[PDB]
């Protein structure tokens, strides 16, 4: 059966370069056209490149014209996308497709390869406490995990002994290239005078661990 | 050359029927072939409809493609909608070495009653203020369907800078949650009487306010 497995990609810097790979198998590689489609996070699908089956005709939209170069190796059943002079906009998940030129549609899609392009480098988070506020009789407390890179961050509460009502929010991507997320817990408001709430933040990419105790005000 | 236009989000119920449209800006929708693709989060897209109204093997019979020249648009039709059909659908067409994709329509399969957002607003921590930084945290939870917009106000005036809001994310109980952050200088925070976070959900807004300690 048709298989399109993509490799390459990763984390880059503005103005740098990358070459993506798509290995093809399960069909006769030289018959079909090939294309690259990307989807930036929180965005729709966007067509990037299309090459003939012979490397004969090659179409590019204007957003990436002259920056990307699509190629193919018949001997190795491989489709390539050379991305040069990368930008923060080009951060997306890149999909490799087999085309059927006769019908104007992509009948098979790859697994996808993620490309990140940012001017950040590894950084541990600054963890601050989110002192409680109401929800009365039910209160909400947490701790803010600010300005880290890259993902992921893991948070547990009271070393995992506290799980009831724990909700760790997905991180936002800041315009500074750094991540921020929050982990909040909801608890009976009565227990604030007696219970100790400590959030254990773990950021393995920078090997940083932070424990912050959340007190009332 | 042209632009394929789809609605942003449509929602239906189980077993019911929905029609997803893909109008074409200029020219005739019947000039070139139309293609439909289903997309799940963290998942590779699969082709659902090719050559205007052909479905590949394995695609369920519920899915069907059509063309309506009266509106110069195409339609993807889903009968007897399932929970698994909650996804994103993209129409596609080709013309003169260009592959035109639509904006996509996020199909919501309404499997529970509508829920109003729970909104909690945190001021900057005292510790953060001493580090010469200040962040407001607006946590939005327990709403369905999962699409909200957030607006921040300083005193009573709209804030046009420093706002970062997450895309809504599906919670454990199949409801959705999102979060919003406002970055300030400590002097900004202390200078205003209050800051407020407004969450609009199904055209009805919930609002919470905090003020410097």
């Amino acid at each position: 059966e048709v298989q399109l497995v993509e490799s390459g990609g990763g984390l880059l810097q503005p103005g740098r370069s990358l070459k993506l790979s798509c290995v093809a198998s399960g069909f006769t590689f030289n018959n079909y056209w090939m294309s690259w489609i990307r989807q930036a996070p929180g965005k729709g699908l966007e067509w990037i490149a299309s090459i003939s089956n012979i490397g004969g005709t090659i179409y590019y939209p204007d957003s990436v014209k002259g920056r990307f170069t699509i190629s193919r190796d018949s001997a190795q059943n491989t489709l390539y996308l050379q991305m040069n002079s990368l930008r923060s906009e080009d951060t997306a998940t890149y999909y490799c497709t087999r085309d059927l030129r006769m019908s104007d549609y992509f009948d098979y899609w790859g697994q996808g390869t993620m490309v990140t392009v940012s001017s950040a480098s590894t950084k541990g988070p600054s963890v601050f406490p989110l002192a409680p506020s109401s929800k009365g009789g039910t209160a909400a407390l947490g701790c803010l995990v600010k300005d880290y890179f890259p993902e992921p961050v893991t948070v547990s509460w009271n070393s995992g002994a506290l799980t009831s009502g724990v909700h760790t929010f997905p991180a936002v991507l800041q315009s500074s290239g750094l991540y921020s997320l929050s982990s909040v817990v909801t608890v009976p408001s009565s227990s604030l005078g007696t219970q100790t709430y400590i959030c254990n933040v773990n950021h393995k990419p920078s090997n940083t661990k932070v424990d912050k105790k959340v007190e009332p005000k | 050359q042209f632009v394929l236009s789809q609605p942003n989000s449509v929602s239906t119920n189980l077993g019911s029927t929905v029609k997803l449209l893909c109008k074409r800006s200029t020219g005739n929708i019947g000039s070139n072939y139309v293609s439909w693709y289903q997309h799940h989060e963290g998942r590779s897209p699969t082709t659902m409809i090719y050559r205007d109204d052909q479905r590949p093997d394995g695609v369920p019979d519920r899915f069907s493609g059509s063309i309506d020249r009266s509106s110069n648009s195409a339609l993807l039709t889903i009968d007897n909608v399932q929970t698994e059909d909650e996804a994103a659908y993209f129409c596609h067409s080709y013309s003169t070495g260009m592959y035109i994709f639509g904006g996509g329509t996020k199909l919501t399969v309404l499997g529970q009653p509508k829920a109003a957002p729970s909104v909690t607003l945190f001021p900057p921590s005292s510790e953060e203020l001493q580090a010469n930084k200040a962040t407001l945290v607006c946590l939005i939870s327990d709403f369905y369907p999962g699409a909200v917009t957030v607006a921040w106000k300083a005193d009573s005036s709209p804030v046009k800078a420093g706002v970062e809001t997450t895309t809504p994310s599906k919670q454990s109980n199949n409801k959705y949650a999102a979060s919003s952050y406002l970055s300030l200088t400590p002097e900004q925070w202390k200078s205003h009487r209050s800051y407020s976070c407004q969450v609009t959900h199904e055209g009805s807004t919930v609002e919470k306010t905090v003020a410097p300690t």
